């Protein structure tokens, strides 16, 4: 993984130059938004269980998905799916802190779509669940930090499609 | 950085950051400005620095540029100062990230291999960084100076 | 069943089935009928078993069906009774196969994470299965009761 | 790795159904065919070395395959080929006992066809040996159990094509 | 051969051939002709060697060739003597490469499993190779006999 | 892996023939050139670090490659390039002593042309550099063995061409 900081540094080293003013600006913008990210993380951490429960009951529990035969059917798969949502929330919370999505590409998305495909895990329903998480966390984190988390929750989402 | 590092610790134990790590992030992020000023002052005077530290490096290791030397001939001395300028840059990268990682992956991992095959004396590159340290902290005062200097040390120490 | 269990053993050792394993296949198979009788009678009175298990259960768990409870309301109490039918069906799959590999894979693995996120008191679901147990066994004669009852016992212990 | 009984159970669970009378009948017959299976597997086990031997003798020996240049040349490949025939025989009798081919698909055919194509192993000849094994075993196990072993030995060679 | 063996080790240690591995290669090649000669001496009396061994084998062990023994009949004794020809051919391969990897990969790995199901008594195959050994070393001078003999014994031990 | 000795043994084994008249000739002439290959394998070893250092100069130096953004930039990549140059030199030597390219096919070229393009290594450069190895090494050993080392070094280039 890589911070937005290291992200900026690398973008400059690839050009063999010291940090531009445009580079210092990216850096300044990341630093001043730190408190907001940490505070968001602290909340998303003390509420990770509730955020998942509510998003499940508000997206997935309004669909046929658990009727036997269902992809969400059997206690094993139910938990398997709840566990994925937890992963999304945690790693999206990993990414927001970092202001970079490299952790998602490296630890969450690599071969994720192919695995779901050969498993029959519906991508449509997972995407809908993630959006429910986007929404439920925004209500706890505020509109400002909510939008920032959305970026990362969306990223995972638009990576499986 | 101190953000990417603590995220790894957390990922490794499959949990959310600790209050201690979040707090450490707040302290780092808060002082981000100072780090930028420091790197800025250094960038702004890169040509003073690299040229000054270069003269001192020669007046101490006159052999390097003497005949059958690794940097003999304007062409060649030119490249030598370019390397001092490369390392002065990487140092500003550490200051801003407060992480040594970027200096390593760019100019430390594999250095001996490189200089060995080019026939360059690695211990000579080191003191050029020792000189660079002097011409740079020179423009810095106090804490701003101890900060930069610590990274210069790391580089100096990884090249000796 | 004992068939695939025996195969799994033999295959791991890269051998043919032992004489002990074949004997057990015979024993288990010869008794297959009796088992189908049991699944059969449980199934034919599934409605009465659950409905009756649900009553004694709410009679002892009036807090689960009273305001604030998890199974409060006709929509919730309905689903609750449907979980009871779920485990009853699972128990018949166990008796038939003489194996718990079916009950486990369908309704045990991840069962605690599942109910904790629905906010349902597992103890309560365990007591519910105790109600299904007597309600069902009661419908069976003799040793058929002690057979079907061992599986109910399995599910009970798994839910606590 | 599935059992016939388990196959029947999963078929109705995907439907959220209790075992129905025809389903029970499926199990009834599997049970009724129990001792005949746990017996053919008994004689097979005792004549496994002989079966593969008569199969190779009538199938491969003394031909292009064994002479220098064939895939059964060198003691190395000869043994490797006997080994494969011992494998099919064993795994086919396993399946029979199970009344389910899941085992073969998991432990036997997964990737076999490629693995052979990349080694120059003759698909049609190995299939010829499978014909021989089907024949020798049926002549020890009796007509009924012989066709019962032919379904699984067929499932294998046909899975090579 | 010795060459590929040294390549193998030096490659496992990411290094060039040691002075010791080079001396050996020098010496192994300088003795090339010696080896070729030995192979030709055997190869050219193929038949004489093989048929004699058969004669002796058969007298010492009139079993394999009596009714009921693996080589009874003319076809059958002929396939046996063909097998003794194979092994005599593999021997020249070893004495030629001063290495036993070829005898191994061609006639040793899997040989017990091959003959066992073929109903061939392998102690007897070793017997034949023993006669081969003497029939062949009989046509060689001293040193050359010590060499050829070593590869014969390797095959023997492996088949017994 | 395989040397010429085995190559010949095998070519005849596939036909069930004893050393063939032609095979003895092939074999014998491989023995005769044994000492030359050893002599050459010695000097190449004693001047390996030099061979590479000079080749890099007449080839990979003062080009765009080592500057920021090119593939040699960063003391990490620069080192990685020289490393690969040593493998070709050493493996070419291995291949030269053996009189067989199998070791290059098995330990050097396999899924290498891919890995390169994956990490965006500049194929045409690595080949112009290799070429320099042939000339530099040739001048030290001799066009006699340089002749043979050229044949093998060129063999690695083509495995990339
Ligand atoms: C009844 C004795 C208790 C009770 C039950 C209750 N359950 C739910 C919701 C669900 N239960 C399941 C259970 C399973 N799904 C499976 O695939 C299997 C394996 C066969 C089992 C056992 C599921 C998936 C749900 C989710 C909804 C759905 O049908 O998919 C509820 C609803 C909870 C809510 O609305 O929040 C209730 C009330 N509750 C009790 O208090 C009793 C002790
Ligand atoms: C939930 C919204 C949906 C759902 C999920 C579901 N997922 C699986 C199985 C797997 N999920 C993953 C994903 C991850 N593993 C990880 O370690 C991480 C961290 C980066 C992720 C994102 C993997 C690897 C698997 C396969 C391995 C396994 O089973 O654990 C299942 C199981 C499917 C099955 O048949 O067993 C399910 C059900 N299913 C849904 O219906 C929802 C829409
Ligand atoms: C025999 C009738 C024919 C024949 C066979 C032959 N097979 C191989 C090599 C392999 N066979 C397998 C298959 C399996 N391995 C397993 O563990 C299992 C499940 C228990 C199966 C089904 C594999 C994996 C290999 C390759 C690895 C290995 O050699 O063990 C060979 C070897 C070829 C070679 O060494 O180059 C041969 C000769 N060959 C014939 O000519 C017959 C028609
Ligand atoms: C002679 C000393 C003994 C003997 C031999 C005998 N062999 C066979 C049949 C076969 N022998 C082989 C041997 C090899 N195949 C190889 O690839 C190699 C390595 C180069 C060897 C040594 C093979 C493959 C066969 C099978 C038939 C064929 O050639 O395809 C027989 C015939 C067995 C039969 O009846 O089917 C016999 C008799 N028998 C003895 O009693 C001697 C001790
Ligand atoms: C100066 C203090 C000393 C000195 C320097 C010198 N360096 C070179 C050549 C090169 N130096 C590098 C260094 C780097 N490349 C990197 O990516 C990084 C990380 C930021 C570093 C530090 C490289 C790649 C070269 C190769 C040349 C090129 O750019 O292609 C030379 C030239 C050697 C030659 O003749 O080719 C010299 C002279 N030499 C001294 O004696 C001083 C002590
Ligand atoms: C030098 C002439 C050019 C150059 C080289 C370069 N190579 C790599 C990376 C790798 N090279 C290999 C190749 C091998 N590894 C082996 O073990 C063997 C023999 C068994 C070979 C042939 C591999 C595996 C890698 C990747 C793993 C690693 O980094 O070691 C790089 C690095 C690329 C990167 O971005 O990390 C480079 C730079 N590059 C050039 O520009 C020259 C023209």
């Amino acid at each position: 993984m890589q911070d937005a900081i290291t992200a900026v540094i690398n973008a400059s080293d690839v050009q063999g130059k010291y940090l531009d003013s445009s580079a210092l600006d990216r850096l300044k913008s990341y630093f001043q938004s730190g408190e907001l990210r940490v505070r968001a993380a602290a909340t998303i951490s003390a509420n990770s269980a509730l955020i998942v429960k509510e998003a499940v009951a508000k997206s997935l529990l309004y669909s046929d998905i658990t009727r036997p035969g269902g992809n969400m059917y059997t206690t094993r798969r139910y938990a398997a799916c709840i566990r994925d949502l937890e992963y999304y929330l945690r790693y999206a919370t990993y990414a927001m802190l970092a202001g970079d999505t490299s952790i998602l590409d490296e630890r969450v998305l690599n071969g994720l779509k192919e695995t779901y495909n050969s498993l029959g895990v519906p991508i449509g329903a997972t995407v809908q669940a993630i959006q429910a998480i986007k929404e439920v966390t925004a209500s706890l984190v505020g509109p400002d930090a909510g939008r920032e988390m959305g970026v990362y929750l969306d990223y995972i989402s638009s990576g499986l499609s | 950085s101190i953000v990417s590092k603590s995220i790894v610790n957390a990922d490794a134990e499959a949990r959310y950051l600790s209050p201690g790590e979040l707090e450490r992030i707040k302290t780092f992020v808060v002082g981000g400005d100072r780090r930028l000023r420091i790197a800025q002052t250094i960038a702004e005077s890169r040509e003073r620095i690299v040229k000054q530290a270069g003269n001192q490096l020669f007046q101490k290791r006159p052999d390097v540029v003497s005949p059958g030397g690794n940097a003999y001939g304007e062409d060649m001395t030119a490249t030598c100062l370019r390397d001092l300028d490369y390392y002065l840059r990487l140092v500003t990268y550490g200051v801003v990230s407060g992480d040594i990682t970027p200096i390593e992956e760019i100019g430390i991992v594999g250095v001996r291999e490189m200089y060995k095959s080019l026939g360059t004396p690695i211990e000579a590159v080191a003191e050029g960084v020792r000189e660079l340290k002097s011409a740079a902290t020179a423009l810095l005062t106090g804490e701003d100076a101890d900060e930069a200097g610590a990274y210069f040390d790391y580089v100096i120490g990884a090249l000796s």
